[PDB]
């Protein structure tokens, strides 16, 4: 029942809006927005992670992306 | 007070189906399996069958296999006994009347009896003529 | 009796130090307590109810619009408006569209357009609220003893006799002693103010079918809210999430009614528990309680007993059930008054040295001098036995075997602890008994980890769980120090391990 | 299917007189039989549950015991209101029986 | 109206089964199946990105998986 | 001109619903509404005891087979390139008025 | 197209066969056999109560 | 003394709006909860909402959210009762009495209760007839 | 919402009388009831708040009890300035709701 095919993988381009573009654009990211609202720890717990990886001082910063966007959302 | 109430007599016609209904009183539904019992006039009593109020499964006799179907409504506290593929051997008195130890779902003999094995709610009974 | 095969029972053999056991009593389970003497009670938690409720936001969800209205302005008159938008009924927004001197009036250009369109709700959800007082769990006390095939059937009488007392314990008045007319009285100081921790979680009602969920959720949910004031048009604040006004590519402007999102939001409940309603209590079906329990007023009420003549008969086929004991149901015959019951559980005819641990501590038929009927409950040894009942010529003798040994009995009882574990971590400490300074120590080091756990680990599904497992598993086997990469497995293992006790 | 016979066919006695029944099954049933009185179309009156056990409400002339197979109901005293037809009832495996019926007449 | 609040996310763990337990411990899963099934190349192109960043040859594999669970359900 | 390839039904009208309790070794449950195909079903297994009507202890082995049945479904219908049509619109400049445009 | 009430939309194909749902294969004479059926109604089983 | 007073009996048409006042006297006026209730003649009390004449908060019935308002007037020490969208059903008698523990706003429930809860003021009620 | 039956309809008794009247709600109101008397059409007089309480200016034939659901109002004699239609009042959960009455006639 879960509804899983959202209709974005395979949206259409075409010259008129389309059906929810304008309330489609800004959700995921106000989704991540009230998901680190309300989980504030595993901010500093995704930092200890992360810090663990890469050692490059800038793949710190794309693993902190990676896991703070995959933990509002397949999560 | 606790008490089953069924429906009026009926005529059918050989060849047809019948419903008789058994509306419950004074106690919780889904708490007593409802027997139907059919009795010839020139012939003593001779158990149909067995539903059950919650989940409405049922069970009968070997002489009824096929020709009886029951059904429940829990909501109107209700249970109806189906018969069909009418004879001039079914006219009788149909009677229903609660067997108390229905915790789940219809059978249950070698646990506890008794008290109203079935006994005391059947009320009035429904004539059941089955001619032309 | 209450406490039969229901596959989640613990039973605690001992109170030692001071008649004082305390008890972690759950709707899932139930809890048998035996001891020395005393008889064995099972102790329960059946209704979780609460009284009196308080409406916080109501999420509308099935959207009838009209009246539509709409209004342009040529491209440099202002911005749009109409009459309709000071009603604060109806919904508006502004797009910019073209206009020429093929659209009407303008210079040329692109000037604002408003459209607004009425909403009215049909279905709502309540969202009423819980606070931590204002409930009353109901525990239903039963003791092994004079009684047959019980477990429910009877409740009123049931209730009257001896063997059961119901007990409803409420924040009001806590701390609750019930009479069991011959056994005692038992004494329960139960505390319902520290159950499921209440207050962050509001009780929600769609159509007749009802949950519990948190209020960190419940305020997250994008969908028309009402609040309280329960008044006419009730004014839906959001109201703009349940429609969606779609113009054309540069031209007129319509609205959408996005529709019943009902079955959205039940996949969207993915991890609520469910209740009930009866009148105005809300039933709750779920939770648990701690609660320290007074086993002080208890008597055997057979000490002075006889042992019954003979015509034991059991009658119906000693019956295994899970894990625990061989739950025999005797018949007696003959038997002139208040007799006890002579039963045990020996090896062979080898001077009958018992050794079951019978649970039914001393087991007293009423008197009957005909058909009674008894419980008996009996732990046996693990390889073959006999349970015997040791009176009379040809007294009554059954045999007996086992499946499974001592130390599958010991990863049997690890694994329940383990779900005692994952389940209400911070109160499993105190399903066991009298602790200085191991029980209660025990208890404040998983009460710091497991409240670092929730704060740092929290919005943790069970694949989120698993994923961030298998990460910090693989760096325990990572770089350096034995101590951090030792961390780092132990918490990630932490994090497998209550992922897998949940769902399974 | 568990046959169940009823002795004797129908009966006879004045008011005041004591009366026994037998019921014999073709299998063990060993407690488990019950015993109707029925007037004829109507309501019935209640006798025995579990072939040794009256229920409230009936009064105490009524008495039934059987312990095999053989079961034996008794009237004490019979009096004019206990004219009906008598029923006893198998509850053992479920092809529930019943007797063939035993009638009373007033003299 | 995308009622983004998964109760996932504050799910109760007390010894009943929950509201959706038994359907919700295969859906994210079985959602990143079927986008894959449905988008076989981006699975070749996070392969390209992945292989771009880390240099480790096992932090490799681990933005494979940050990446092709990123794109089913954050996207 | 368009055909109708799958439809879906976004709600459900559920009843009458069905049931079993097969006491533990005693097989599994009849319940001759699963052999139809409105109904439907998942035996699922229940812990028993003295209490449920039973003499042996274990799992039960019961499905309630409820009727599915549908209101308001959405269809799917689909198309191909045949029976297609445009209405393109031509409108030289000229000389027209204001209203004629 | 999909239709749902009065109000139609283009669908591309792949999303449409991967949604969960009831099939209805060809049309509506009657009431159908409704295939998969497991998306909709949802019993389950707590405390070994109903 | 302690008194509520209310205007005198008013006849509207279906379809109208009336309104009706409840003015105070001997005691603070901000500080007792403004109940309005309805008696029909041949029926019983029916409670229609409340005010609190401090900050004019407002509560209703389910019978009546969306026909009612209630208004105040703390110079005039004056309640306002607005009953829109009239009908036949509304020909009744209109009564207004206190009830305290009238602090902050809204009910006040939990908290105490009783010593005229609002049974003192009332006055001589307000009869409102609804015809053509 | 909680309904609120009150018991019985009306009565009828002579001067000197005790009489008494029964309120049962549908859900528990603990002690959260109190009692009007109206005479018809006039500023009433006062009975009961509380369930169990009289208010000063009240005279004390008139008392109420009652512990769950279950209230009694009891007036002790009867008296011809005592006729009114009688009805008992709600506190809780704010639908509130009042009885649907109770009338005397002086014989
Ligand atoms: C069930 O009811 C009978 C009579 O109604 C009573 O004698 C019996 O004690 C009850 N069962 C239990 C377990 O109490
Ligand atoms: C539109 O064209 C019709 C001729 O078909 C003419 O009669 C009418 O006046 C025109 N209207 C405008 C507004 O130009």
């Amino acid at each position: 029942a879960v509804t899983l095919p959202s209709h974005s993988t395979r949206k259409l381009q075409t010259r008129s809006q389309t059906w929810l573009e304008s309330r489609e654009y800004t959700k995921h990211l106000i989704r991540v927005e009230n998901w680190i609202f309300r989980n504030p720890g595993f901010a500093l717990a995704a930092a200890a992670i992360a810090w663990l990886l890469g050692s490059s001082t800038s793949q710190k910063v794309i693993y902190l992306v990676m896991i703070l966007l995959i933990a509002p959302a397949y999560s | 007070e606790v008490q089953l109430v069924q429906s009026g007599p009926d005529v059918e016609k050989p060849g047809a189906s019948v419903k008789v209904s058994c509306k419950a009183s004074g106690y919780t539904f889904t708490s007593n399996y409802i027997h139907w019992v059919r009795q010839a006039p020139g012939q003593g009593l001779e158990w149909m069958g067995v539903i059950n109020p919650r989940g409405g499964s049922t069970a009968s006799a070997q002489k009824f296999q096929g020709r009886i179907t029951m059904t429940r409504d829990t909501s109107t506290s209700t249970v109806y006994m189906e018969l069909s593929s009418l004879r001039s051997d079914d006219t009788a008195v149909y009677y229903c009347a609660r067997g108390g130890r229905a915790l789940f779902y219809d059978s249950y003999t070698t646990p506890r009896d008794g008290g109203s094995w079935w006994f005391d709610p059947w009320g009035q009974g429904s004539l059941v003529t089955v001619s032309s | 009796i209450r406490c039969i095969g229901v596959s989640n029972r613990d039973f605690v053999e001992g109170m030692s130090g001071g008649t004082w056991v305390d008890v972690v009593l759950e709707h899932g389970g139930c809890v048998t307590v035996m001891a020395q003497d005393k008889p064995t009670v099972d102790i329960e938690l059946v209704t979780t109810t609460v009284s009196n409720m308080a409406e916080v936001r109501s999420y509308c969800y099935e959207a009838s619009i009209s009246d539509m209205a709409s209004d342009s302005r040529c491209p440099t008159q202002g911005e749009a408006y109409l009459d309709k938008q000071s009603d604060t009924q109806y919904v508006c927004k502004r797009t910019l569209v073209d206009r020429g001197w093929g659209n009407g009036c303008g210079l040329f250009g692109k000037g604002s357009l408003v459209t607004c369109a009425k909403f009215a709700c049909s279905k709502k959800m309540t969202g009423k609220s819980i606070q931590p007082e204002n409930l009353e769990y109901r525990i239903m006390l039963s003791v092994h003893g004079s009684q047959h095939s019980g477990m429910i059937v009877n409740d009123t009488g049931h209730e009257t006799d001896e063997n059961r007392a119901k007990v409803e314990i409420t924040p009001n008045s806590p701390r609750a002693e019930a009479t069991l007319g011959g056994f005692g009285s038992l004494g329960l100081d139960c505390e319902p103010r520290t159950g499921l921790d209440f207050s962050d979680l509001y009780y929600l009602t769609m159509n007749n079918k009802h949950w519990l969920v948190h209020k960190e959720w419940f305020h997250d949910i994008p969908l028309p809210w009402h609040a309280g004031a329960d008044t006419g048009t009730p004014h839906w604040n959001n109201k703009e999430a349940l429609v969606e006004f779609k113009d054309a590519h540069a031209k007129r402007q319509t609205v959408v009614v996005l529709g019943s999102q009902e079955g959205a939001v039940h996949t969207a409940l993915a991890g609520a528990l469910e209740a009930e309603m009866d009148g105005a209590k809300g039933r709750l079906s779920s939770g648990h309680l701690k609660c320290r329990l007074k086993m002080d007023k208890l008597r055997l009420k057979g000490v002075s007993y006889s042992l019954c003549t003979a015509a034991f008969t059991f009658t119906k086929i000693p019956a295994e059930t899970l894990h625990g004991t061989v739950t025999v149901e005797v018949q007696y015959a003959g038997t002139d008054g208040p007799c006890k019951v002579p039963a045990q559980m020996a090896v062979d005819m080898q001077t009958l040295t018992p050794v079951g641990r019978l649970i039914t501590a001393n087991p007293v038929i009423t008197e009957s001098t005909e058909n009674s009927k008894m419980m008996l409950e009996l732990d046996p040894p693990f390889g073959d036995s006999y349970i015997v009942i040791g009176v009379g010529e040809k007294k009554i003798t059954h045999h007996w075997h086992r499946s499974g040994s001592t130390i599958g009995k010991a990863f049997e009882a690890t694994v329940r602890g383990a779900k005692r574990m994952a389940v209400l971590g911070d109160t499993a400490w105190d399903f066991g008994s009298v602790g200085g300074a191991l029980n209660s120590l025990g208890k404040g080091i998983h009460q710091i980890f497991g409240a670092a756990f929730k704060s740092l680990f929290g919005g943790m599904s069970w694949f989120s769980q698993i994923l961030i497992g298998t990460l910090l598993m693989w760096l325990g086997l990572n770089t350096k120090n034995g101590s951090i990469s030792l961390m780092c497995l132990a918490l990630g293992g932490v994090l497998i391990f209550l992922s897998t006790a949940v769902s399974a | 299917d568990i046959q169940l016979t009823q002795s004797p066919s129908s009966l006879s006695a004045s008011v005041g007189d004591r009366v026994t029944f037998t019921c014999q099954a073709s299998q063990d049933i060993r407690k488990y039989l019950n015993w109707y009185q029925q007037k004829p179309g109507k309501a019935p009156k209640l006798l025995i549950y579990d072939a040794s056990n009256l229920k409230t409400g009936v009064p105490s002339r009524f008495s039934g015991s059987g312990s095999g197979t053989d079961f034996t109901f008794t009237i004490s005293s019979l009096q004019p209101e206990d004219v009906a037809t008598y029923y006893c009832q198998q509850f053992d495996d479920l092809p529930i029986t019943f007797g063939q019926g035993t009638r009373l007449q007033i003299k």
